[PDB]
This record gives structure tokens, sequence and C-alpha cells, in this order.
């Protein structure tokens, strides 16, 4: 059921979880943002996985720009047209002179990158806390171990 | 045991949901992060952990393989991966800052000193950088 109205509500409802204006979302926010829409523009509550998978990029730090979950939201419901591809780098041009504040052009994250580097990085502090507790016991039965002898 | 968090990973790999994993799936999640397979590796991936010779993967296999993995044998592959992923321009050496930045991700709050100490006992050469060796020999044993 896309229409006319919808867009007019996603930008409004943009007001209401940034108020501000500042054109970019915390990525912890993002979650209530696309649970709290319209109905077709909706994603289920339980929408973590989704939002994983998009892939919108961030920018420094975790910054979600308005449109990339504009047109992710819509080409989630519609297809991925050539003219939607087109349409959003003219918008981005027009919304980035527009802004009046100023930042670098390019956010290097993406939310699948970010979910890897995470995981990734709990195995690896996950392998060296464990690491580190045998190293320990060892060291202390060792210790014991040849006390005793003497 | 809990399998509360393993759906979330096969969801991932399914993007219709159809309850199975084809190569395609697959293939597709890895391009996002990175790397690029060839299609025969694609399939070799996903026969290794086929048990029904389906050629695709439902949360029975999937289940099977993620236990397979759960003993922590922190193989040089597994291990090789991480160090692409913190390995931020590709230079080959992952600076203190690029391994620094990682501790502030929430997997664990590892301390600025336990960062350190990281940091000294795997750089051997004494250069402020671990390359690929100094880092597997730090993650091994
Ligand atoms: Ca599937
Ligand atoms: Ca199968
Ligand atoms: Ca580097
Ligand atoms: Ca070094």
């Amino acid at each position: 059921p896309l229409g006319e109205d919808d867009f007019e509500m996603f930008y409004e409802t943009w007001e209401k979880f940034d108020p501000d204006a500042t054109q970019f979302i915390a990525y912890s926010r993002l979650s209530d943002f696309v649970d709290t829409l319209q109905e077709p523009l909706r994603i289920a509550k339980p929408n973590k996985i989704k939002l994983i998978t998009l892939d919108l990029p961030m920018v420094p730090g975790d910054k979600i720009h308005c449109l990339d979950i504009l047109f992710a939201l819509t080409k989630e419901v519609l297809g991925d047209s050539g003219e939607m591809d087109a349409l959003k780098q003219t918008m981005e041009e027009k919304f980035m002179a527009a802004n009046p504040s100023k930042v670098s052009y390019e956010p290097i994250t993406t939310t699948l990158k970010r979910k890897h580097e995470e995981v990734c990085a709990i195995k690896i502090q996950r392998a060296y806390r464990r690491h580190l507790l045998q190293r320990s016991m060892k060291q202390a039965s060792y210790m014991y171990l040849t006390r005793a002898a003497a | 045991e809990q399998i509360a968090e393993f759906k979330e990973a096969f969801s991932l790999f399914d993007k219709d949901g159809d309850g199975t994993i084809t190569t395609k799936e697959l293939g597709t999640v890895m391009r996002s992060l990175g790397q690029n397979p060839t299609e025969a590796e694609l399939q070799d991936m996903i026969n290794e952990v086929d048990a029904d010779g389906n050629g695709t993967i439902d949360f029975p296999e999937f289940l099977t393989m993620m236990a397979r993995k759960m003993k922590d044998t922190d193989s040089e592959e597994e291990i090789r991966e991480a160090f692409r992923v913190f390995d931020k321009d590709g230079n080959g050496y992952i600076s203190a800052a690029e391994l620094r930045h990682v501790m502030t991700n929430l997997g664990e709050k590892l301390t600025d000193e336990e960062v350190d100490e990281m940091i000294r006992e795997a750089d051997i050469d004494g250069d402020g950088q671990v390359n690929y060796e100094e880092f597997v020999q730090m993650m091994t044993a």
C-alpha cells in the first residue's frame, strides 16, 4: 500500500527520533525508528537481524544518513529500480549543500561489517582471556609442585 | 545447552527465510564482507557441512557445524579472518590504534593496560605493530 502520505510520514517521524534535524541517527536508536513506522514501510518489531542485513552505511561514529535509511526501506518493499539509484545520487548533492553543518562526505562502515567485527572481536577477547587463565593456573601449580618437592 | 543465539546466525545467511542456505545466499554474505569466493569454492564450503547431499543447509546441519566449532580450536584460518578485519587499511600490519579501536567495541572492556600488554607481548620485532606472524603467535598456545 505505498502512497503519497507514507513519504511525508517517514519524513515526519524523523523529527520524533531527531528533533535537532541532524540527518543522522545512532545505530542503536534506529531499531525503534523502523518499528514505529507506517504500515507498508513498517518492519516488524524483531528487526535487529534485518537492520544488520540491510548494510546501511554509517559515518563516524555510528551515524546513518537520512536517505540511506529511506531508500533502503522503500527498496525493501519495492524493487531495486535503476531510477531510484540515480534519484538518490541527485538528492545526496541537494542535501549536503543544503545542510548548514559540514562533515566529511564518506563513511567507512556498514552494519554488516560492524556485526562481523563485533563477532571477530569477541572471539579474540574470549581467547585471549582464556589463554591468560591457563598461564596463571600453570604457574601456580608448578610453583606449588616445586615448593612441595623442596 | 542453549541454541538461542545460533538462530540469529542462521537467519543472517538466509535472505528469503526458506529454512535453508544456498551457495548464492552464502556468497552474497561473504562478498558484502570483503571477500571474493570462486564459484567452486562456495560449493565445497556448502558440501563440508552438507550431511544429506541436499546441496543446501538447514538448521540441523548448521547446528552440527556450530557444535563442531564449539570447541575453541582457534584455527589459523579463523584467526586470519580476524586479522583481515582488524587490519583496517590493508597494509599488513595492525597498528596499536587499530587494535585499540577494537577494544571500544562491545565484546569485552579490555582495559587500556590489558591492551598495552597484548601489544607488548606480541610485538617481537619491536616496531609498535603486529604483523600476521606476531598476531598468530600471540593467539596460538
Ligand atoms: Ca534460503
Ligand atoms: Ca542439507
Ligand atoms: Ca593497518
Ligand atoms: Ca612488528
